[PDB]
Order: structure tokens, then C-alpha cells, then sequence
């Protein structure tokens, strides 16, 4: 917020607070970078994604790790809608009122 | 049935599933005759895929469009190791008894390592990891293995991928013959408290004894109109390799002198290594004609124009324009102003209705050179018409029912996603409703600059028309330039008054201002 | 950063529009036992899994070209990605 | 930053979760309001209400 | 009809009107039977055939040189500045 | 052997179809679905006798369409193998003799009618036996054993019938049998 | 189109009840010639009527405690002890009760 | 044990504790009970 | 105050109140169904558009639609919204 601050810059507080619980979240201060946050993903190809290099890839297929499309990167990866905003919303219908 | 993607298991590829996947076997090293045909066994084999508009697949009866590529296997004689697994194997070699392939730990304490990895693998995988380094740590420090006390030699790699003992003699080199052996002894339960899958991921896999053969699709041949094809590298490699196979397999059974093998050896094995990956540390990388380091597997994935940032995060788009921007204080401000000529090329597919059936039809009755006209038509079992192909378009018009599918041009009102690069907040790309006006250029609201940071020095902006009606209905109630006029960053409305305004609200609004009738109904002409 | 906006817009049908509709879409055919790509013969009418031959049933996924492109680069190094399928529609 | 946050999501309890389930905050800031609506960080400016009401006689 | 412009001898004449994808020289190359290597105007952009060349290299070969010339009138868009930094 | 199971599934409600009853227009889909169509475990489906669908529909991203909930039961039908089922000749060549059972037809070879020698395809079309003097022709009633059956949908009526078994043929054969049995 | 076909129930049908079911099928549906062809198949073989067939696969209940050769005892009749052994494909010797399993075909059948 | 794999069979125990406790298989005194147990064992 | 009172009076305020991404979910599934065949259930004769948006979002704003959201709570109750008449 200092910083922000004495440069003159208008940010709301909230996603400020927002950063610093996300990253102190496993009671340790992690970077938001390859060796914390971002790097504890659970997405094999989100990580080779954000990360260019193929060891990743390498390091899964020899442990046989398996991904499981749970984020918004990989499934736009591959095509499929993610899950916030409209994909959060489930629609059900009663086609017979007319 | 159509089906969705749920996930993807990763692994090491089995030699048998390399063997029952392939279509055929790569044994010549001659790619081209004198006339031109491929050799059948040749890396350019028709059996692996078509990448002709005319040729059909001998493998399966379906042409560039249908055929998915076919893999082809080399078969190597000598083992050789995969470069991108040597940490792995490293690991796998320095905590490994090499004579009954156990971890060197009691069993007693093995039993409980084990049924506490299984207990954890799931709910706490950072602990997980601790326990397996943990494990590896104080399995590597042993120097006699347990069940058999028979005083274990250190292993030292020097890079990029030598494997060095140290025994009575100080210097013995491993081949990767008997470091696969080796890695063959080792059971899957201790595979398994590793940190690794043994049914999917099997230790002595990673020493290579078969070579997969890409497909061509992925492999194409460039069509350069200097006349001559200009094959990719991947081909290139392919053959250094089956030479190497073919000029030392005819070394073993006419003589041995075990010198020249081992030259060999250490070069077919240099040659499958930079196959896999390129700019390989401590290791001369390899040019084809004017010292050009080849691009491999490797390099074709990496990088800002590689595989992923350049193909799968990003990508080129269709229904896009980019033009110099000018103003316009006479749009709205939720307006964007599209030259005539792109609203002809640019545009919107409307399916039919009897709600639209009379507006889509005049819209047929003008061809694609008036606007507002149309471009395609489509019929309901999907066959598209060339708009100015067509002898008469007013009997066409007549015949079009409910289902068709009109492509017509951008019309007053149409939705588009208007965008300024670099996009560093999310409202540097909004939704904007067409009007379509003479000249060349993107006309712009001058309230509209402060979200796009823009000016009228020579700047451009970018344009994209969604297709579908769901996307449409998206950008309509989501993402219109009214609805974001406070900006998220602060409670604050990000568009308003500018230069002009300021001044002229101060000049109206001062005390001394007074109006006559004619000069009233002047000013609130504009309103 | 386009991306990145229509990601905080919330809108993933336009997100699907701009980046799959509009540049590389494309349908495959996977095996139920093992994940891999197959084909349709278009001659026999039949489904034919490499590894498979006609044992199997083939089912057709809308995906990315691309997509297709990088499974079957992972497939040439030695690294073996299947592809475990699911229904649109659940009971 | 995108690549940390961009799991993130508003769920219907209040609560800020990422797509895995982990929660990163029991409710939203602290009274859920998002700075979009704000009255310049403000959820509600007092003030601004006693002008609206009774700024015609003040 | 993307030859109609070309003469007999495989050029077109000056003060002709050309489109893009328009072909000014025609040649055809030795097999690497003969392939087309014609030069065409460039995408989206007409004119008028200004000046045709016929000339000689050092070695012998024949040399030809087409120039196309494009009227430009000031029009919303274009660019305009002063001596002083406006 | 006939059969009759309930099925649980998913019916999909074009949007052109809205605004009518839920249960005709699901009917019509089953039918239109599953008519004549084989099932891997299930066998081969001999038509809808009534379903029920529920009023709600869900939708999903990218269709206009509904998907209900549907309760129907079928009526299809599948050979198990040693039965005993009765049947009629249908055509008779060189290739044996086809027993028609039901929407298939069975097949029976020549060496698997009667523990004798016979000669096929003889004068007048009628199989007879040297030392059986049996004949058989159009319109029979013989009643067949199932040895073996597989179902791949390339072609239906591949099942194999065994008439070696006593007891077992012409309603005449096994009625003269039985009476010179005791 | 997107379908799951589970399936519950594994019932039985003999051949008497199957005419009974085919018939509400084909009046109202009105299916195609192989639906129709199987009623002309069931038109002469089948011997007795719906409730008889409900009768004699009902009352063999506990007789026998198998679902499928009481269906294809409603279609055939045997009416004799000596096919009976012949109709049967079960390991397991039945009880020296099949007397008693002729006698429910006459005064049913 | 070492202090890492005390560490980690704790935390195992309290996930352990917690999942019976949450399927109505425990008490909340007997879950207090058996957490306590675990705390000084493994202190 | 089941967890905080915050989290009460937001659950009590979206309790009979639509979020935009709703609408605009509800009007896209409405104008993708109305453009494959289905009828109209208002009027439609002195509209001032004639594309399916424009009466999808009349459609929603005069309760007509048999529409019903699904909220699913992360601790597994189910709230059901109908836009029907409300
Ligand atoms: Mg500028
Ligand atoms: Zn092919
Ligand atoms: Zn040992
Ligand atoms: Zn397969």
C-alpha cells in the first residue's frame, strides 16, 4: 500500500489484502512466482505452460502424475468452458409451458 | 457418442506399446530414388500419413482432412539413454543394490516407510515428497546393501549423460546395456515407495531399445516456389540416425574390433540426444547447410513462438481488422464507427426465422458488392453459395424458409469487441455497437480514450466480431461500455469530460451567460 | 492479456468463440481402454484404434488442433499421454 | 500475478475459494463489497446519504 | 484472365490499369516439367503501369524492370506535421 | 429367449419440439433411437412399449436443447445358448437348413441332422435319408437346440442349431419317437 | 444426442405373452415389417393363451427358483417326462417333483 | 523416530482423527482424548 | 450469524435477486433455443427488433420464461430460482 501510495496511484486496499493472504497462505511466505505460489499448482500443463521449458512434462511422465482440468488455463488449453462467471450459473427448463 | 476430456494420465511409453502402435518398421536410410517415389520403409513412407491435397492414406481410406498421422518405429540394436530422464535414472542407480535391486534399507523400517507413503500419498503430497527425499537421502548413504552386505560402489555422473563407478580401480565407465539391466531388477513395490508408477512408469523403459518415427503430418515439406522442397529437421535427424543403426549393426557381424564399436556407440547415442533436444549444455549443436543449429523436438515447444505461448495460449484469429483510429464526438459513447469496406467482408451468420425471414431476404437481394447485403448462403443440410456466383438472387431469395443460414454484413447495431494493445486491465477490451460511416478508419468517442488510453497521433485498435449467439449474447449484457463506467481499480468513473469540455462547461456555466431564444434552441439543436 | 479480459469479464462462451470456434477446431477420435487416437476408415465403415484394431469403440471429442498437435509431439519423445474421456450429460 | 490468482472465484456462501476448494478467505475483504460499487472504497458515505435527504433545506 | 495484360513478348504496356494478384511479367522456370515463376501486383494494391525497362546484365541475362505508380488524396487518417513538434 | 427389461437414460428435447407433451415426443426419440438397433449387452431391440420422462430438462453450453430423465421399458430379444425353442423352416440349399427364429434365422449344417448319412438338395428340393427315409420341406415345425451364438452387429442371424440330441426335431419325428421309447 | 441406457429389471418373457406384448406394440406404434414378420412367427408356434402362460410360469415358482426355464417351459408344452431332462441345461438334479410339473400343463394347457 | 517422519506420522494421526470424527464414528470427548494422546506422544 | 454475519446478510441479499452472470446465461441458452425453431412466448408483432437477443430479453424482463438456476452451496444445499412470474 506504501508504495502504491507515495507514487500517487489510486488501488482499493481489498485486492491488496487479497495478494497477501495468497501469499502466506500455507504458513510460510511463498512468491508469487516458479518456486511458490504459482509453482504449487496442481495443473501439469498450466505449469508447462506459464513455465515455456518441457521438464515438467518429462518429470510427470516419470512419476506417472495425472491432470485433471480443474483450473482455466489448461481448459482453454484444450477447448472446454472454464467454470467462473457464466460457468457457474445451471440452467434447467420445463419445455412443455407454452 | 460425443465425449468430453476429463483427463490425461501421463507416462513412459512401453517398448511393446511403441512395437503395437506402429504401422510399419524404418529400416532403409534412402528417402528419395531417381525418380522421385519414397522407398516404402523410408522416413517419407505413404504408410505414415498424407500431407497431399489429392493422395489418399493407404492405412486408412481418408484423405489430408481425415487422416490423423501413423507412427513408425526404429529398431536399436545397442541401448541407448534418454537424455530427458537422466536425473531420474541417476536416482534410481545411486539408491539401488546392484545385485538384487533393493532400496538398501532394513525391511523392517521399509514395511513402515511404506504403509505410511501409501496412508499420505493422497491428502498431503508436499509431506509426501519430504518422505520420499528423506527416504532417497538416507538410502544413498548406505555404501553395503542390507540383504546383502557386498560393499556398494558410488556412482558419479558427469554430465551431459556419462555414468561413472567407483571401484577398486577408480575408473570403470557404465554402458547402458548394464545400467538397464540393472534398473530391471528392481520390484514395484520399491519402485512405488520411490515415487513412481510401476505399471505406467517402469524404471528400465527410460534406457531407449525402440525409437518412435514421427507421423508427417507433423513432419511436412515445405513448398518453396524456388522449385525445391525443403524438408524439416526432424527428417533430417531421423536419417543420421538410421545411418548410425545401419553403420554399426554391419560393424558386429563382420568383425570386432571394440574400439570402433564403442566410437560408434558413443554416436549414434549423441545423435538419438540431440534428436530429443537441442543447445544440449557442454555438447556442439548440429547444422545442415549453412551452420544453422537445428530445431528438434524440444525446440519446437519452447520459446515465445514455440508450441504453447505461440499455439496454444495464444493464437491467430479469424473475423479480425486493425486500422488508425480517429475521433468522433457525434457517436455515443456505447458506438464505434466501421468503414463501408470492412462491413462487406467482415461478417455476422444469421440463421433464419419467421420473425426475420422478410429483412434476411432483402438482405439476399443485394449482393456482396451493396451494403447491406450478404456474402453466403448455407442450407440446412449444409452445402454454402457463393453469393456472386448465383445467376439470379431474387428467385434465391424467394426459396429461403426457416433453418437456412444468411452470412450478411456488420449493420447499425451489431456487437463488436473493440481493443487497444497492451491490454493491461480487463476494460482495454469492450463490447461496442456498429455504425457504419465513410472513410477508412475506427472512429471513436473522445469520452471513450481514458479506458484505452488512446490518442489521435496515429494510434490503431484492433476489432473482433463474436459468431455465435450465445458469444453475442455474452458481449451484449457483459461487457457494453456504459455498464463499466467505474472502474474496478478504485470507485471511480473512468470515463468523462476532457479538454474541450471542461472549458466549455466553465464558459457556459459562468454567471455572466446570458441566452436569447434563438441561441437556446441553437445549443439544445444538438440534443 | 486478451485472454486475461475475457477471463475477468466472465464470459466463456466468447472465450470459446475467439479462441477455439474461430482458429484450429477440431474432432478426434480416442479409445475407451487406452486413451489414443484413432481413425475412421471411411471404406469399412468402421472405427480403428492403432493399437486397438476393431476390439474397440471410438468415441469423437471436439478439441484443439493443436491440442492433437502437441499429444502426438509428446507421443515422439518417449512419453505416453491418454486421454480419459467423460459424458456431457449425467444422471 | 495472473498466473498466481487466476483460480480464484466468489461463491454463493461469500466465501473466496480457488477451483480446488482451498479457501483463501472465510468472506470477501471484510464486508463483501466489491470495490466496483464502492463509493471510492466506501461501501455506504454516510455524508453523501444526508445530502441526498435533506440537502435541499442545508 | 490473370494474363490478359501481358504483350507478346511476355510484359505489359505502360499506362495500363493493374489489381492485385495481377501478373506485369510472365516466365516460366527450368524443372527441378517448367514451373510458373510470374510476377504479380501485390495484394490490395492498384495503380497504372508507369515505365517498362529492357535491359542487359554483365552476364548476358535479360533484365526488366516495371514501375507502378498509385495517386494518393488526402483523406480522414493521414498523418500531418510542422517545423515545430505539432 | 424374449425378454423385457427397464431401461433408465437421457432423452434430448429439440427446441422445435417444444410446447407439446414431454412423454410423446420422448417416445417418438426412443423410438426413432433405438428401433432395430443392437445393443452390446442388452441384444437386439424389438421396439418402446411406453416411457416415462420427467418435466425438468437441464441445459448445456452450446445446445437449445432439453435433456430429461427417462424410465421406458423394451421388448428385446436374445438367443441363450442350450435352450430349446421351436421354429420353421425357411430355406433350404446345399449350404443346410435355415430355421427362422423370430426377427432372425437360424442355421443348421447338413452333418448335424441326424446321426446318418443324407443326401441334400435331391429331386424336388427335399433332403431324404438313405436309411432314415426322412423328409423335410416348406412350411415344417421343428423344434431347435442352441449350441452357439455371437452378436457384432455385422450380421444377425450367425447362430448355430444341433438337432444329434434325442428327443429333439419334427413334432411328427420326436411324437413316434416317444410312442416306441416304452 | 447424448444417451446413457442403464439398465434395472432382466425379466423373462415367454412366447405367449410376448404376442400379447408385440400386439400392444405394433397397434399403436406401427413398426416395420420385422416387427411385424415376429407376430407372423408367433402367429402359428405359440400354443396357449396370456393367462396361461401367466398361470403355468406363476405356479412354477417353487417348483424351480429360475426365472429364464420357466419361460421357455410357457412356449414349448413338453407334456412329457421324457424331454423334460432333455429341456433342462441346469448341473444341479431336480427333485423327483417333475410328475408333478406335467400335471399343472394339462389343466392349465 | 527422526523429527521430519514424527512430524509426518503426526499429522497422518490428526488426519486420521479428524475423518473418523467427522463421520459420526467418534465423540467430541473421545476425539479430545485420542488428539491429546497424540500430542504428547509425539511432543 | 451461522459463520459471520456478513456472510448472513449475503446470502440474504442474494436469496431473490439474479447476478448478471445468470442473466446473461439465461438470455444466451433462451436466444440459442429461439433461433433453432422455437416459439416465441410474447407477442412479437410491434417489437422494435426482430432478432432473437432483443426477444430473449423481453421475454426475461415480462416473466414468461419456465426457467429455473440451480445454486449448489459448497456445503450441499440447493437453492432453486424461478424466473417464471417469480
Ligand atoms: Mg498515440
Ligand atoms: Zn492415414
Ligand atoms: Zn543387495
Ligand atoms: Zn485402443
Amino acid at each position: 500500500k506504501k508504495v502504491l501510495e507515495e507514487q500517487g496511484l489510486d488501488v482499493d486496499m481489498r485486492h491488496i489484502v487479497l495478494v497477501s493472504d495468497i501469499m502466506t497462505r500455507t504458513g510460510d511466505i511463498r512468491q508469487i512466482g516458479r518456486h511458490g505460489v504459482t509453482g504449487e499448482k496442481s495443473s501439469v500443463l498450466a505449469r508447462a505452460a506459464f513455465e515455456v521449458t518441457v521438464k515438467h512434462l518429462l518429470d510427470a511422465a516419470a512419476r506417472g502424475e495425472r491432470e485433471e482440468f480443474k483450473g482455466v488455463i489448461e481448459n482453454i488449453i484444450i477447448g472446454q468452458p472454464i467454470r467462473l462467471g457464466t460457468g457457474i450459473v445451471e440452467l434447467t427448463m420445463k419445455p412443455n409451458m407454452r | 457418442s460425443e465425449k468430453i476430456i476429463r483427463g490425461v494420465k501421463f507416462g513412459v511409453l512401453s517398448p511393446n506399446e511403441i512395437r503395437q502402435m506402429s504401422v510399419t518398421a524404418i529400416i532403409t536410410s534412402e528417402v528419395y530414388d531417381e525418380d522421385g517415389t519414397p522407398i516404402e520403409g523410408g522416413v517419407m513412407d505413404p504408410k505414415l500419413g498424407v500431407i497431399e491435397p489429392g493422395q489418399k492414406c493407404p492405412v486408412c481410406g481418408n484423405t489430408l482432412a481425415g487422416c490423423p498421422g501413423h507412427f513408425g518405429h526404429i529398431e536399436l540394436i545397442k541401448p541407448v539413454i534418454h537424455i530427458g530422464y537422466v536425473k531420474h535414472i541417476y536416482d534410481f542407480l545411486r539408491s539401488t543394490c546392484w545385485r538384487c535391486g533393493r532400496i538398501k534399507i532394513k525391511e523392517q523400517d521399509l514395511e513402515r516407510y511404506k504403509r505410511i507413503y501409501n496412508a499420505i500419498k493422497l491428502r498431503w503430497p508436499s509431506a509426501a515428497r519430504r518422505l520420499v527425499e528423506y527416504i532417497k537421502k538416507i538410502s544413498i548413504k548406505n555404501l553395503e546393501c542390507p540383504h546383502c552386505g557386498e560393499k556398494q560402489f558410488k556412482i558419479k555422473l558427469e554430465k551431459p549423460y556419462n555414468f561413472n563407478e567407483e571401484r577398486n580401480g577408480s575408473i570403470v565407465k557404465l554402458s547402458p546395456s548394464e545400467i538397464r539391466d540393472r534398473l530391471e531388477r528392481i520390484p514395484d513395490s520399491d519402485v512405488e515407495l520411490l515415487g513412481y508408477d510401476p505399471k505406467s512408469s517402469r524404471p528400465e523403459w527410460m534406457i531407449l531399445t525402440v525409437l518412435p518415427v514421427p507421423p508427417i503430418t507433423i513432419r511436412p515439406s515445405i513448398t518453396i516456389e524456388s522449385g525445391i522442397r525443403a524438408e524439416d529437421d526432424l527428417t533430417h535427424k531421423l536419417v543420421d540416425i538410421i545411418r548410425l543403426n545401419e553403420r554399426l549393426k554391419e560393424s558386429i557381424e563382420a568383425g570386432a574390433p571394440q574400439l570402433i564399436i564403442e566410437d560408434l556407440w558413443d554416436l549414434l547415442q549423441y545423435h538419438v540426444a540431440t534428436y530429443f533436444d537441442n543447445e544440449i549444455p557442454g555438447l556442439p549443436p548440429a547444422k545442415h547447410r549453412s551452420g544453422r543449429p537445428l530445431r528438434t523436438l524440444a525446440q519446437r515447444l519452447k520459446g515465445k513462438e514455440g508450441r504453447f505461448r505461440g499455439n496454444l495460449s495464444g493464437k491467430r484469429v479469424d473475423f479480425s481488422a486493425r486500422t488508425v483510429i480517429s475521433p468522433d464526438p457525434n457517436l455515443s459513447i456505447d458506438e464505434v464507427g466501421i468503414p463501408y469496406t470492412i462491413a462487406r467482408m467482415l461478417t455476422v451468420p444469421e440463421r433464419v426465422t419467421n420473425i426475420n425471414i422478410e429483412r434476411i431476404r432483402q438482405y439476399i437481394i443485394n449482393g456482396p458488392d451493396k451494403w447491406p447485403g450478404a456474402n453466403y448462403v448455407i442450407k440446412p443440410d449444409g452445402r454454402r453459395i457463393d453469393l456472386r456466383y448465383v445467376k439470379d438472387r431474387k428467385e434465391l431469395a424467394s426459396s429461403i424458409t426457416a433453418g437456412y443460414v444468411v452470412e450478411r454484413h456488420l449493420v447499425d447495431g451489431d456487437v463488436v469487441l473493440f481493443n487497444r494493445q497492451p491490454s493491461l486491465h480487463r476494460i482495454s477490451m469492450m463490447a461496442h455497437k456498429v455504425r457504419v460511416l465513410p472513410g477508412r478508419t475506427f472512429r471513436l468517442n473522445l469520452l471513450d480514450c481514458p479506458p484505452y488510453n488512446a490518442d489521435f497521433d496515429g494510434d490503431e485498435m484492433n476489432l473482433h466480431v463474436p459468431q455465435s449467439e450465445e458469444a453475442i449474447a455474452e458481449a451484449r449484457e457483459l461487457m457494453l461500455v456504459h455498464k463499466n463506467i467505474i472502474t474496478p481499480r478504485y470507485g471511480g468513473p473512468i470515463i468523462g469530460g476532457g479538454q474541450d469540455y471542461i472549458s466549455g462547461a466553465y464558459l457556459l456555466s459562468v454567471k455572466t451567460t446570458l441566452l436569447t431564444v434563438e441561441e437556446v434552441a441553437t445549443i439544445l439543436g444538438v440534443t | 492479456m486478451e485472454r486475461d479480459c475475457l477471463i475477468g469479464f466472465g464470459t466463456a462462451m466468447l472465450i470459446k468463440d475467439r479462441l477455439l470456434d474461430n482458429s484450429d477446431k477440431a474432432v478426434v477420435y480416442i479409445c475407451d481402454q487406452c486413451g489414443y487416437v484413432g481413425w475412421y476408415d471411411r471404406s469399412k465403415n468402421r472405427y480403428v484404434c492403432p493399437v486397438h484394431g476393431d476390439k474397440s469403440v471410438l468415441h469423437p471429442v471436439t478439441v484443439s488442433y493443436a491440442f492433437k498437435l502437441l499429444i502426438q509431439e509428446l507421443m515422439s519423445m518417449v512419453i505416453s499421454p491418454r486421454l480419459i474421456l467423460g459424458e456431457k450429460v449425467n444422471l | 500475478l495472473i498466473n498466481a490468482l487466476s483460480d480464484l472465484r466468489i461463491e454463493y456462501d461469500g466465501t473466496v475459494r480457488s477451483l480446488y476448494g482451498d479457501i483463501v478467505q472465510v468472506v470477501y475483504g471484510d464486508d463483501a463489497v466489491h470495490p466496483m460499487y464502492s463509493a471510492h472504497s466506501k461501501s455506504v458515505n454516510v455524508n453523501r446519504v444526508i445530502e441526498r435527504v435533506i440537502g435541499w433545506k442545508r | 484472365d490473370y494474363y490478359r495484360l501481358l504483350e507478346d513478348n511476355g510484359v505489359v504496356s505502360p499506362e495500363v490499369e493493374v489489381k492485385g494478384g495481377d501478373v506485369l511479367i510472365g516466365k516460366v522456370s527450368p524443372p527441378r516439367a517448367k514451373r510458373d515463376t510470374s510476377i504479380v501486383t501485390r495484394h490490395g494494391e492498384n495503380g497504372i503501369v508507369d515505365l517498362v525497362l529492357i535491359t542487359e546484365t554483365l552476364e548476358g541475362n535479360k533484365l526488366v524492370k516495371v514501375r507502378v505508380r498509385d495517386l494518393r488524396i488526402p483523406e480522414i487518417g493521414d498523418k500531418f506535421a510542422t517545423r515545430h513538434g505539432q | 429367449m424374449f425378454k423385457l427389461v427397464r431401461a433408465k437414460g437421457i432423452v434430448r428435447i429439440p427446441p422445435e419440439y417444444f410446447g407439446q407433451s414431454v412423454d410423446e415426443i420422448a417416445i417418438k426419440i426412443l423410438r426413432q433411437e433405438y428401433q432395430e438397433k443392437l445393443i452390446k449387452d442388452i441384444g437386439v431391440v424389438l421396439g418402446i412399449v411406453n416411457a416415462k420422462a420427467s418435466e425438468e430438462g437441464f441445459i448445456i453450453f452450446g445446445d437449445g436443447a432439453t435433456y430429461h430423465e427417462v424410465e421406458f421399458d423394451m421388448l428385446v430379444y436374445t438367443p441363450i445358448i442350450h435352450e430349446v425353442i421351436e421354429g420353421e423352416v425357411s430355406q433350404v440349399d446345399n449350404y443346410g437348413v435355415y430355421v427362422n427364429m423370430g426377427p432372425v434365422d437360424g442355421l443348421v449344417h447338413i452333418s448335424q441332422i441326424t446321426d446318418d448319412n443324407l443326401k441334400f438338395d435331391s429331386n424336388r428340393g427335399i433332403l431324404i435319408g438313405e436309411k432314415s427315409k426322412k423328409s423335410i420341406q416348406k412350411g415344417d415345425r421343428v423344434r431347435a437346440m442352441i449350441i452357439s451364438a455371437s452378436m457384432s452387429s455385422g450380421r444377425l442371424p450367425r447362430i448355430a442349431l444341433t438337432m444329434k440330441q434325442p428327443y429333439l426335431g419334427k413334432i411328427e419325428w420326436i411324437n413316434q419317437e416317444i410312442a416306441k421309447a416304452s | 444426442m447424448s444417451y446413457s441406457l442403464k439398465t434395472i429389471e432382466e425379466h423373462f418373457v415367454p412366447y405367449s405373452i410376448a404376442k400379447k406384448y408385440i400386439k400392444e406394440l405394433i397397434d399403436t406404434g406401427s413398426s416395420s415389417n420385422l416387427i411385424q414378420k415376429t407376430f407372423d412367427y408367433l402367429n402359428s408356434i405359440s400354443r396357449c393363451d396370456e393367462d396361461s402362460a401367466s398361470k403355468i410360469m406363476k405356479e412354477l415358482e417353487e417348483i424351480v427358483k429360475r426365472e429364464d426355464v420357466r419361460a421357455v417351459l410357457a412356449s414349448i408344452c413338453p407334456t412329457t417326462v421324457e424331454e423334460v431332462r432333455s429341456v433342462l441345461v441346469i448341473d444341479p438334479s431336480t427333485i423327483y417333483s417333475t410328475e408333478q410339473i406335467q400335471k399343472i400343463i394339462e389343466i392349465i394347457k | 523416530s527422526t523429527v521430519t517422519i514424527s512430524d509426518i506420522e503426526m499429522l497422518l494421526k490428526d488426519t486420521e482423527i479428524w475423518d473418523k470424527l467427522l463421520r459420526n464414528e467418534l465423540s467430541i470427548e473421545e476425539a479430545k482424548k485420542m488428539f491429546d494422546d497424540v500430542a504428547r506422544s509425539y511432543s | 450469524m451461522t459463520i459471520d454475519k456478513i456472510n448472513e446478510i449475503f446470502k440474504e441479499n442474494w436469496k431473490n435477486k439474479l447476478t448478471k452472470y445468470e442473466i446473461a446465461r439465461i438470455i444466451s441458452a433462451r436466444a440459442l433455443q429461439l433461433s433453432m425453431g422455437a416459439l416465441p412466448l410474447i407477442d412479437t408483432s410491434n417489437l422494435k427488433s426482430d432478432d432473437v437477443i432483443s426477444i430473449a430479453e423481453e421475454e426475461l424482463k415480462r416473466g414468461v420464461l419456465p426457467i429455473t438456476i440451480r445454486r449448489i452451496y459448497p456445503n450441499g444445499q440447493v437453492e432453486l430460482i424461478s424466473v417464471r412470474k417469480i
